[PDB]
């Protein structure tokens, strides 16, 4: 039935519409060459602390002996000195020595520009704009079982489709749990995914990609660009034994290597698309003071 | 570069093991060689009798030194004009390969008339000399009449790192050379020169590619200039710059990209075709390659060849800090020469 | 054309508690120590392990500032609201909305430009809903944001941009015509003032009328700060009547 | 001679290429409706300080009433206020009043957000970068005399064009002045705009606006965007009472119509388009530390 019946059964010459190629049609019809990279889809929503640490025992050195050339700053030099490398300033001590003040100054020049270059480092990272994946391909172990994880999430695809044939000549046991969780249009599912009552979607990849192409917000975004997937192309079906296949042919490979091709594309794809959170460095702070009072709690034993 | 040496070999590969699952999938037996001189094929006069050849891949297969190229040949219009092609096993496009104070010292020698002024300041109207001095040590980098134009030069020198780190992040966080060339669409490589050396593998699909494009004309007369037999050379001469840019495909690019870290590819991304399979003319050895490739495809043996060779891959603050690392490390021998003097003054 | 910083006052607040007591633990003296630590994550204000976990804890308030440098950069310096428009090659208004109202005078030149181009088909189904009489009525339309775009000339826009600040065009430029005077059938008016439209145009009188209307047009920190200054100058108040509290207790 | 002479001894039909518009030339010959806009065009290479006074002056008093309240806190306090802006560690006072304490965590966390807003200024400031142009239009001081400017510089124009003679039209003392600073080619005026041999260049608008989009690595710059130049059309040339006349002129304006104009300017015409340097601030660093002398030459009466 459908564009192969009509197709094979001769009420139609070729079948121009969007249109996929798998085997058993490749068995009653004869393809052209394709012209757009349409496989499947899947749609969802070191070394600075060592030296510096060297340094500083360097620093508490040059203080100790300055304390030779020369009040009960010996060990105390150090709270004067990383507590200066912030520059916070805590209350500390007010060296005496000129080759040691000359030392604190060029530490304090050391400093400035450490936290200059630190305010940089943190604009640099600020820079980058950050992808997560949640599922990084279609052979992830989520797919497998949604018992396997925690949350039991959703899957979608489309009925009567060539991707569900890819499935059942692919992988059974993911036909099996895709059986529970059918759904029937392509737009439903689409709103299931804005709302909320679908998680994940399985289609091909160039309209996917224009329906995140004209959406607003952009929440919906692929896994990569078809490089886990079936990675096949889009053409056009003919009759088995058409005289037209060379020509159709020949015209579609010379509106390929001419840019006319991106020009249409460019008419009919559209190739557009935080806040404050440092809760993981914040996690990481806590999680520090927490190992630095238990430090504290072992040297009590004294 | 061969005077005369013609040897078996060992061959391997994706497309060797491509070629050892369609001799699974039927039976048939094969003979695998390699073409005698390195080239695709385009097409081209002999400048006898006038009249338009092939070599390469094609001029052999055409001659019937070949039957079946098994290799990745760019599908493009003009050779699928005269033989039959299967279809694609590798989808991909084109892409370009590349390779990826004063004023401060002058507010010192400011600071130290500062030092001088505010002290003889101090000193006309009413140990503390040194005092003083050591005053202006602590207000110089800042680790009661006097004390205000102190306080207004602390302003001065709050105001001054806040520009020096603004600038700081300035010149190596935000601004930046166009390392990037935006690809085919950069205007200065339509009309290059000299300093943008890129060309093409000799007698390759790029060349017929970029021979009919009209907007692309002056280009074709300057990549002319360096046509180069294989890729390695390409890779080498881009190399040791001798290039400037090149272009090729998107996934061998992507693979010398997993190989080396400096090679490195670009943004933009045109002519998505595919390499599929050199046929013959009108011969039984059309549909059942065609149907297996599919075959191939439907499934994840693809995605396993993937794995084999094309999925298959190979701050830190001590840059503008490196010459301030050397002097704070050589201060120390200037601060015990200090205590030498010290030491000797007494 | 705020929370992470209440939960890090909580925690410090919990920090110089824990610190004194720690510091009691390892040998007017509570809150002058905890001054001391007041001291301690702010600049100095005031005049032994446990300055170790002070001077930690010292760090950690330059990873709270920088950071507090840091965010303000992804808050208001690199980020921008998105009210440009960027010309005719906008799919918002290739693709429109019920809120992107554009229109033109109806009945006007951009009609009938817009009506041959049959690319530009979908723009047509909307100006019909949504189009004026005078592009005056446009002007005082958009400046209480009925209208959302307008296209037209950039004359009349350029010198309505120089009136008004929040009136702003934009850089993309299509049908590159021009103005000229409308002649009737075969007449010797349509050569003698011609020469003298090229009469103008070869001298600067041209200049002056750009000079007369044409040519002729007609940081601070308090965009959303502005609140935290109000909070400075206003807390003042309940910061002395503690201190009136302070003397009750005394 | 060239083109108009072929015209007008009528061994050319029609100049259907470029060619500039005048009065000479509209009277020798008939002209097209304009297509392009092609003039000429040069070618070359306060509250807030009010408020923080106020609000220093209401630290002030209350440090007064600080004082009055439970050991120098009466006007030098100014000299820990404006201090502690900047985080220099100089010491200035132990405050002895929890009115103060709390006065200065006010004024310390006002600094810290101050400087934070300082950095986010400069940040501003610097993304900011100036594009300025010396030259303002054909009036400029700098057209009337050279060495008015302490280098005496040079401009040329192409020689026995239409535009020396709109300049003749213009000026004969501009002629005059550029008789001297003539040459010959486009291209070797560009080479000399290049390596120093010519300061500025005079000719047509799209001509140099091409020229400054093929400019390798956007060194020559424009000067204006078509404000203070000649403002004339290309056109198309045709004999007087040639009847293609209308027909050119209404297959034009079709043309104009449906933005294949505009697609041929887009194919042909492509317009494209740091350090430390800080003379401006440097230059108000000067200024106050000349009103800084000031103040204590005023303040030396005593
Ligand atoms: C799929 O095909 C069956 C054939 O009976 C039909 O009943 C069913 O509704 C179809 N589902 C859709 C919506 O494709
Ligand atoms: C393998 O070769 C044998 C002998 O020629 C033949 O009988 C058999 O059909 C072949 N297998 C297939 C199915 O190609
Ligand atoms: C053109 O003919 C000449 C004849 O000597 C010969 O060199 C060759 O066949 C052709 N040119 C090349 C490729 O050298
Ligand atoms: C594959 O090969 C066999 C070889 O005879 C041939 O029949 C046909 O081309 C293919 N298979 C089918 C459909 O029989
Ligand atoms: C301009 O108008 C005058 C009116 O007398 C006429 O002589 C002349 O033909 C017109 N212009 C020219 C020079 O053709």
């Amino acid at each position: 039935n459908g564009m192969i019946g009509e197709v094979v059964y001769q009420r139609a010459v070729m079948a121009v519409g969007s249109l996929t190629i798998n085997e058993e049609r490749s068995e009653v019809v004869d393809f052209s060459v394709p012209f757009v990279e349409t496989g499947i889809s899947v749609m969802v929503s070191a070394s600075v602390w060592v030296m510096m640490f060297v340094m500083l025992l360097i620093v508490s050195a040059i203080a100790v002996f300055v304390f030779e050339y020369f009040s009960f700053t010996i060990g105390k030099a150090i709270w004067l000195l990383w507590g200066l490398v912030f520059n916070n300033s805590v209350p500390v001590q007010n060296p005496k020595g000129t080759t040691s003040k000359i030392m604190v100054s060029v530490w304090a020049f050391f400093a400035v520009i450490f936290l200059a270059s630190y305010t940089a480092n943190l604009a640099a990272f600020m820079i980058q704009e950050e992808f997560v994946d949640q599922v990084t391909g279609l052979s992830d172990k989520k797919f497998q079982r949604p018992h396997d994880y925690s949350p039991p999430f959703r899957f979608g695809t489309v009925p009567n489709g060539s991707t569900e044939r890819n499935i059942r000549n692919n992988y059974p046991y993911m036909h099996q749990y895709m059986t529970r969780f059918n759904q029937r249009g392509v737009e439903d599912a689409l709103v299931s995914l804005k709302t909320g009552k679908l998680d994940a979607f399985i289609y091909d990849a160039a309209v996917l990609n224009y329906k995140a192409g004209r959406d607003e917000g952009c929440k919906l975004v692929t896994i990569g660009s078809g490089y886990i997937f079936a990675t096949t192309g889009y053409g056009i079906a003919l009759q088995k034994g058409s005289p037209w296949k060379r020509q159709i042919d020949l015209a579609l490979l010379q509106f390929v290597g001419d840019g006319e091709m991106e020009e249409l594309e460019t008419l009919w794809l559209t190739g557009i698309c935080s806040s404050q959170l440092d809760i993981d460095n914040m996690a990481g702070v806590f999680y520090m003071l927490a190992a630095a009072m238990a430090l504290s709690l072992i040297t009590f034993i004294w | 570069g061969s005077p005369r040496h013609t040897v078996p070999q060992c061959c391997y590969g994706f497309c060797i093991d491509l070629l050892i699952k369609l001799a699974r999938t039927m039976n048939f037996t094969y003979e695998v060689h390699l073409v005698a001189d390195g080239k695709f094929g385009t097409q081209e006069r002999v400048n006898n009798s006038n009249k338009k050849e092939w070599n390469g891949m094609m001029g052999e297969l055409l001659s019937g030194q070949a039957d079946m190229i098994v290799a990745p040949l760019t599908i493009n219009n003009e050779r699928a004009q005269y033989i039959e092609f299967s279809k694609p096993f590798k989808y991909q496009g084109l892409t370009i390969l590349v390779k990826k104070s004063t004023l401060w010292l002058l507010v010192g020698l400011s600071v130290h008339v500062v030092a001088v002024m505010l002290y003889l300041l101090d000193r006309f109207s009413p140990l503390t000399l040194s005092s003083a001095m050591w005053f202006s040590w602590g207000v110089l980098l800042n680790s009661f009449s006097a004390r205000i134009l102190g306080m207004v030069w602390a302003g001065f020198a709050m105001i001054i790192v806040a520009s020096y780190t603004a600038n700081l992040a300035a010149f190596l966080v935000l601004d930046r050379p166009e390392e990037r060339i935006t690809g085919i669409n950069d205007p200065r490589l339509r009309n290059p020169s000299d300093k943008f050396i890129y060309a093409t593998v000799k007698q390759s699909s790029v060349d017929i590619y970029f021979r009919r494009q009209v907007e692309l004309s002056t280009m074709y007369r300057h990549m002319e200039k360096h046509n180069y037999e294989s890729a390695a050379e390409a890779i080498q001469a881009v190399r040791d710059n001798k290039l400037h840019a090149f272009i090729w495909d998107s996934a061998v690019l992507e693979f010398e990209a997993s190989q080396k870290c400096d090679l490195v590819t670009t943004g933009e991304l045109f002519f998505r075709s595919g390499f599929g399979i050199g046929m013959r003319k009108d011969s039984p050895w059309k549909q059942n390659v065609s149907l297996s490739i599919l075959k191939s495809h439907e499934n994840g043996f693809m995605e396993d060849l993937d794995k084999t060779w094309v999925r298959y891959q190979e701050t830190l603050t001590f840059e503008n800090m490196a010459g301030v690392f050397m002097l704070v490390a050589g201060g120390i021998v200037a601060g015990i020469f200090l205590i030498f003097i010290e030491i000797a003054y007494k | 054309k705020s929370t992470l910083w209440l939960l890090v006052g909580l925690s410090v607040h919990v920090v110089a508690v824990m610190l004194y007591l720690l510091d009691r633990f390892s040998p007017l003296t509570l809150s002058s120590a905890m001054w001391f630590s007041w001291g301690v994550l702010l600049n100095s204000g005031i005049g032994f392990s446990a300055r170790i976990l002070g001077m930690v804890w010292a760090g950690f308030a330059m990873i709270i500032v920088a950071s507090y440098t840091a965010n303000l950069a992804a808050f208001l310096v690199l980020d921008r609201p998105e009210e440009r428009i960027t010309g005719i090659n906008d799919p918002r208004l290739r693709n429109p909305s019920d809120k992107f109202i554009y229109a033109t005078v109806k009945q006007s030149s951009v009609d009938i430009y817009f009506r041959r181009q049959v690319e530009l088909s979908t723009m047509y189904r909307h100006m019909e809903k949504h189009n004026y009489e005078s592009a005056a009525e446009a002007i005082q339309a958009v400046r209480d944001n009925k209208l959302h775009a307008f296209i037209w000339d950039s004359a009349v826009l350029e010198f309505e941009a120089s009136q008004k600040c929040d009136l702003v065009t934009t850089g993309e430029l299509f049908f590159r015509s021009g103005f000229g005077i409308g002649m009737r059938k075969d007449s010797p008016w349509k050569q003698n003032v011609s020469l003298s439209i090229l009469k103008s145009h070869e001298n600067g009188f041209m200049e002056d009328l750009d000079k007369t209307w044409v040519r002729y047009q007609e940081t601070l920190t308090f965009e959303n700060m502005a609140g935290v200054f109000m909070l400075v100058a206003g807390g003042i108040v309940a910061g002395i009547f503690l201190i009136f509290i302070e003397i009750a207790y005394k | 001679n060239g083109m108009i002479g072929e015209v007008v001894y009528q061994r050319a039909v029609m100049a259907v290429g470029s060619l500039t518009i005048n009065e000479e030339r509209s009277e020798v010959v008939d002209f097209s409706v304009p297509f392009v806009e092609t003039g000429i065009s040069v070618m070359v290479s306060a509250s807030v300080w009010v408020m923080m006074f106020v609000m220093l002056l209401i630290v002030s008093a209350i440090a007064v009433f600080v004082f009055e309240y439970f050991s120098f806190t009466i006007g030098k306090a100014i000299w820990l206020l404006w201090g502690l802006v900047f985080n220099n560690s100089v010491p200035v006072q132990n405050p002895k009043g929890t009115t103060s304490k709390i006065m200065v965590s006010v004024w310390a966390f006002f600094a810290v957000i101050f400087l934070a807003s300082y950095t986010a200024n400069l940040a501003a400031f610097m993304i900011q970068e100036e594009f300025v142009d010396q030259v303002t239009g054909l009036s400029d001081k700098k057209f009337q005399r050279p060495h008015d400017y302490s280098p005496p510089f040079r401009f040329g124009t192409v020689p026995q064009g239409s535009t020396e003679r709109n300049i003749r039209n213009n000026y004969p003392y501009m002629h005059q002045y550029m008789t001297r600073f003539n040459q010959r080619g486009v291209e070797d005026a560009l080479v000399s705009l290049k390596t120093g041999k010519l300061d500025a260049f005079i000719y047509d608008a799209a001509v140099l606006n091409y020229k400054a989009g093929r400019d390798e690595g956007c060194k020559l710059v424009t000067i204006g965007s078509g404000y203070i130049f000649a403002t004339t059309g290309y056109g198309i040339a045709l004999q007087k009472g040639s009847p293609w006349k209308r027909q050119i002129d209404l297959a034009l304006l079709q043309f104009v119509g449906d933005g294949e104009m505009e697609e041929l300017e887009t194919l042909w015409l492509t317009g494209i388009c740091s350090s430390q340097l800080d003379i401006d601030n440097m230059a108000g660093v000067f200024y106050m530390l000349a009103a800084a002398m000031a103040l204590s030459l005023i303040t030396f009466i005593w």
